RNA sequence: CGCUACUACCGAUUGGAUGGUUUAGUGAGGCCCUCGGAUCGGCCCGCCGGGGUCGGCCCACGGCCCUGGCGGAGCGCUGAG
RNA sequence: CCUAUCAACUUUCGAUGGUAGUCGCCGUGCCUACCAUGGUGACCACGGGUGACGGGGAAUCAGGGUUCGAUUCCGGAGAGGGAGCCUGAGAAACGGCUACCACAUCCAAGGAAGGCAGCAGGCGCGCAAAUUACCCACUCCCGACCCGGGGAGGUAGUGACG
RNA sequence: GAAACUGCGAAUGGCUCAUUAAAUCAGUUAUGGUUCCUUUGGUCGCUCGCUCCUCUCCUACUUGGAUAACUGUGGUAAUUC
């Protein structure tokens, strides 16, 4: 048996980039339903406690989410365990810090403020382009936002500056060769560079020859591929660990000479 | 209980499957509607995964659809004369998805005559006495002439269709699921297809 | 056995002892629903009808 | 179940017969009738099985078995 | 050829036991389906209490109508059962 | 995985296929009519056996290999055995139900209630395996919820597996 | 604010590996063959006037009537009766 869903995930079982610990919990938060995956998700509780380490007991954690000085992607939370993805933005309002997430190539999520500026928009690539009922189109992003009514000359795979005071379209980014993207999950993960190439084959499975800043060169899954703007062209900054790509050898000259030389 | 697995039965080198867990709710597989003619009531079930499914448990009328005018009138159907998925079905007046039943041609052919505003022959000595010659007279006193302009070729239609009309009721076939989706609904038989289904119904017979 | 007669009127209910079997008998093969007279047990339920609602049995 | 076991001797106990009984499967406890105040065991005992398998699969054996120079005697109780 | 001991074999007793398959018969229980009406009201025909109208503009009590109460008639006819 | 001292097998109670329908959350011989005579095997089928759950994994080996996997995690399966069902998006559910069967219990004899392969504990079994303890504070789960409940789980006790 | 009704959990959790030999299961694929509470995002006046019964269908300043908990009487050798 098996006679439904599980409402519970164990600890040592959990994706490895939430960066949880191995068996001293018997038990990982989590993530809630909502607009992304559970894999590729962070729940709030991760990021709040264990990251920015504002509470030591679980008891404190719900506490914090009841003041409701939360909120995420300009919208009010009360979730112990929201499920929060890819440039999804947290907005502090206590203390008027706006921090995103977004991978390190060493593919840790990143904590990463950002401007209040930065802070009213992301960029949300389309999943599909849909032509609704009664004849009305529809653009739907990645995380699950339906946007009635949208631009009348977009296609697949665009990107689209979705505004968190008001909803809606304000503007969008046109789909071209060498446009920037960060490429995620897999071995190719927080990886930031253009295009070059885009390679169709018809059936599943179109893969896009990707090379990033430092002229390393590698293909991945148009899937694995987000779009994040227009070429050489950010909207927001690139994180710590280069976000781009570094040897083990440089990673650990870094290590040692930036300890013991702080404070 | 009542059952619908691939994990059971023979195999194709004529092995024998073993049983994967033990019957489960998903499977249950329902027994039959067995709807047949007679006064109307349908019944609404539960199903699995919510939603609603419609049980008919005798039916008598039908929506039928004269496809060559684009036109869905509501008519009796009053009999089975021919099924091809089994003779008893036909023979214990069950009513499944491609029976043959007869409808009403008063319907269609009193639409026809009205809104065309010529008649397409003579149906009957009782159908003409009263009106037929009424429509033919026309109440336009003024706009005759439009009618007749806008009219050309009418005063007639197909001639599978006037045959039909001379029998006082019209073959039609049933294009849906009756136990299923509660409704007998389904098209006029016309063409190659009711000679087709006359032939067969001459040479069970006899 | 005891009878619990109620007057819903005033909202009462009492129970009453009757062993004798005249008084009884008039009450059974009744069904839930049925009226009938409750004259046989007194002066003091002469003029009454009664209308049998249940009980419970011997082994509750 | 239960079963019965009848022409046991004095210098046959609960012991002797449980070591006696296993092949037919492992016995749950086995009561024997003494009387000490004429002979030790009775001449009866009462061996339970756990499993009703265990306890017929006995009956049929034991019942022309010999131990120690006496044809013991077994049937459902 | 002989003492002693073990093992497989064959064995009367159509020995005994247990489990799984087997024809046929019987078949609990629920589910589906054709019925049934134990039961209760509602909407209509008496008296009233209010209102109203066509006894009555005294159109008011009341009849009558509506609705509440209560009984009875066809229990008529819808729904639940 | 082992087996030929298992070589032909699968349908008369469909075996494989065509066609059409019933039915099902939905594909489908799922089931049924009619119509075909297929489908499978020496490249081991079919049949029989199995302390036969599967994987990630574990132990030893120069290398090659050999052996292990119920057992802290993931999937599946069952909750005395069978069969049926209700609720609900999801259950053919034993800390739900109903029948029967095998087991056990109360009885005033008419009846009635039950399932530790949950946590402790006991009996039986054996060469073999611990407290009838304390707590929701941690870790998380559930709810109308910060607030409550948790033998989930934590905590001690037992503990020369190692 | 005990209670009770309502809604939700109770399918999850925990346990054990008996059962099953291409079955389970693993990896790789699919649903264009289908169902999915919830969460997250859209979707919330209208019969487009029955050529306005919806200006008369005039209950919108909102309709109808019953069970718990409760109160009282109780039955059962024994029931979360």
């Amino acid at each position: 048996m098996a006679r439904g869903p599980k409402k519970h995930l164990k600890r040592v079982a959990a994706p490895k980039h939430w960066m949880l610990d191995k068996l001293t919990s018997v038990f990982a938060p989590r993530p809630s339903t909502g607009p992304h995956k559970l894999r590729e998700c962070l729940p709030l509780i991760i990021f709040l406690r264990n990251k920015l380490k504002y509470a030591l007991t679980g008891d404190e954690v719900k506490k914090i989410c009841m003041q409701r000085f939360i909120k995420i992607d300009g919208k009010v939370r009360a979730d112990i365990t929201y499920p929060a993805g890819f440039m999804d933005v947290i907005s502090i309002d206590k203390t008027g810090e706006n921090f995103r997430l977004i991978y390190d190539t060493k593919g840790r999520f990143a904590v990463h403020r950002i401007t209040p500026e930065e802070a009213k928009y992301k960029l949300c690539k389309v999943r599909k382009i849909f032509v609704g009922t009664k004849g009305i189109p529809h653009l739907v992003t990645h995380d699950a936002r339906t946007i009635r009514y949208p631009d009348p000359l977009i296609k697949m795979n665009d990107t689209i500056q979705i505004d968190l005071e008001t909803g809606k379209i304000t503007d969008f980014i046109k789909f071209d060769t060498g446009n920037l993207c960060m490429v995620t999950g897999g071995a190719n993960l927080g990886r930031i560079g253009v295009i070059t190439n885009r390679e169709r084959h018809p059936g599943s499975f179109d893969v896009v020859h990707v090379k990033d800043a430092n002229g390393n060169s590698f293909a991945t899954r148009l899937s694995n591929i987000f779009v994040i703007g227009k070429g050489n062209k950010p909207w927001i900054s690139l994180p710590r660990g280069k976000g781009i790509r570094l040897t083990i050898a440089e990673e650990r000259d870094k290590r040692l000479a930036a300890k013991q030389s702080s404070g | 209980g009542i059952s619908r697995d691939n994990w059971h039965k023979r195999r194709k080198t004529g092995g024998k499957r073993k049983p994967y867990h033990k019957k489960r709710k998903y499977e249950l597989g329902r027994p039959a509607a067995n709807t047949k003619i007679g006064p109307r009531r349908i019944h609404t079930v539960g199903v699995r995964g919510g939603n609603k499914k419609y049980r008919a448990l005798r039916l008598d009328v039908g929506n039928f659809s004269w496809g060559s005018e684009c036109c869905t009138r509501k008519t009796r159907i009053i009999d089975v004369v021919y099924n091809a998925s089994n003779n008893e079905l036909v023979r214990t007046k069950t009513l499944v998805k491609n029976c043959i039943v007869l409808i009403d041609s008063t319907p269609y052919r009193q639409w026809y005559e009205s809104h065309y505003a010529l008649p397409l022959g003579r149906k009957k000595g009782a159908k003409l006495t009263p009106e037929e010659e009424e429509i033919l007279n026309k109440k336009r006193s003024k706009k005759i002439q439009k009618k007749y302009d806008e009219r050309k070729k009418n005063a007639k239609i197909s001639s599978l269709l006037e045959e039909q009309f001379q029998q006082g009721k019209l073959l039609a076939c049933i294009a849906s699921r009756p136990g299923q989706c509660g409704r007998a609904d389904g098209y006029v038989l016309e063409g190659k297809e009711l000679e087709f289904y006359l032939r067969k119904i001459k040479a069970r017979k006899g | 056995m005891k009878l619990n007669i109620s007057f819903p009127a005033t909202g009462c209910q009492k129970l009453i002892e009757v062993d004798d079997e005249r008084k009884l008998r008039t009450f059974y093969e009744k069904r839930m629903a049925t009226e009938v007279a409750a004259d046989a047990l007194g002066e003091e339920w002469k003029g009454y009808v009664v209308r049998i609602s249940g009980g419970n049995d011997k082994q509750g | 179940a239960t079963i019965r076991v009848t022409n046991l001797s004095e210098d046959t106990r609960e012991t002797d017969l449980q070591e006696l009984f296993r092949p037919f499967g492992s016995i749950s406890r086995i009561y024997l009738a003494k009387d000490k105040t004429t002979g030790q065991s009775k001449g009866f005992a009462f061996i339970s099985f756990h499993r009703r398998e265990d306890a017929a699969r006995a009956i049929a054996g034991v019942s022309g078995f010999g131990y120690d120079h006496l044809i013991l005697n077994v049937e459902w109780a």
